[PDB]
């Protein structure tokens, strides 16, 4: 398949809360999905495996993929550094959406949140690259664990993530 | 410029130009003299850096000092934003996007933005911070003439 599937296995506080699964859109921004898809596997010896959701806000995203400082100021690409914003094409329409985050213009690294309302604002901002496929469910749960803030009341994990289809 | 209302919650008013008056006239007296600097700070309470600009930019004459004023200006405004990495977006609902140091300076703001910022909760302080810029180029300039 052109896109790939990929999943997270979510624990709280180290107890298993479920899986959830996420569509990449490799057919319309390939960069960006391949980047994700990689970090997933752990492919390239660096990834996803471990890290923690360290900002999440009701009502608004669940936000992870620093795994190497843990708290929003770190992460890598597969591509040696930051890289560009590969298109807008997609937009933030509703729960489920996942996007690149990021702290100014073309510097995506590892960082991406998931939607859990529609985030018209962010559109030309953030890079749209998948959806959550199966697990919404799991998305909503982990919100329960945010506040206003972003800080969260537990510690909110990847146990497990990889490739699936 | 914000400003205090007696009812609560700070409030915006246009320039004045009672006050632009005075302060052009303080220039056009002293010729960058060591006074001005407490004179500026005194006539600018609770300025919005576009209040400021527009304070800097009607001294007639003084060119040379105005550029040289710029200069410090938007070196201070590289080194804050040397000094302070972009805070991590996705932006929350209802948030304003955080002030660079162009942002600060008035170069890249809106007086739409700078008053969203002064008038937050808690305010972010961008006309204190442009202020002290100010303050630094002016005592350049005042070692440079007098």
């Amino acid at each position: 398949m052109v896109n790939p599937t990929v999943f997270f296995d979510i624990a709280v506080d180290g107890e298993p809360l479920g899986r959830v699964s996420f569509e990449l859109f490799a057919d319309k921004v390939p960069k960006t999905a391949e980047n994700f898809r990689a970090l997933s596997t752990g492919e390239k010896g660096f990834g996803y495996k471990g890290s923690c959701f360290h900002r999440i806000i009701p009502g608004f995203m669940c936000q992870g993929g620093d795994f190497t400082r843990h708290n929003g100021t770190g992460g890598k690409s597969i591509y040696g550094e930051k890289f560009e914003d590969e298109n807008f094409i997609l937009k933030h329409t509703g729960p489920g959406i996942l996007s690149m985050a990021n702290a100014g213009p073309n510097t995506n690294g590892s960082q991406f949140f998931i939607c859990t309302a529609k985030t018209e604002w962010l559109d030309g901002k953030h890079v749209v690259f998948g959806k959550v496929k199966e697990g919404m469910n799991i998305v909503e749960a982990m919100e329960r664990f945010g506040s206003r803030n972003g800080k969260t009341s537990k510690k909110i994990t990847i146990a497990d993530c990889g490739q699936l289809e | 410029p914000i400003v205090q209302n007696l009812q609560g919650q700070m409030v915006h008013q246009a320039i004045s130009p009672r006050t632009l008056n005075a302060w052009v006239k303080v220039v056009e007296e002293k010729a960058f003299s060591p006074e001005v600097i407490p004179m500026f700070s005194a006539l600018s309470e609770g300025a919005t850096p576009q209040d400021l600009n527009t304070m800097l930019n009607t001294v007639g004459g003084h060119q040379a000092a105005m550029q040289m004023l710029k200069e410090t200006i938007n070196e201070e405004a590289a080194e804050w934003d040397r000094t302070h990495p972009p805070a991590m977006g996705p932006l929350p609902p209802g948030q304003i996007r955080e002030p660079r140091g162009s942002d600060i300076a008035g170069t890249t703001s809106t007086l739409q933005e700078q008053i969203g910022w002064m008038t937050h909760n808690p305010p972010i302080p961008v006309g204190e911070i442009y202020k002290r810029w100010i303050i630094l180029g002016l005592n350049k300039i005042v070692r440079m003439y007098s």
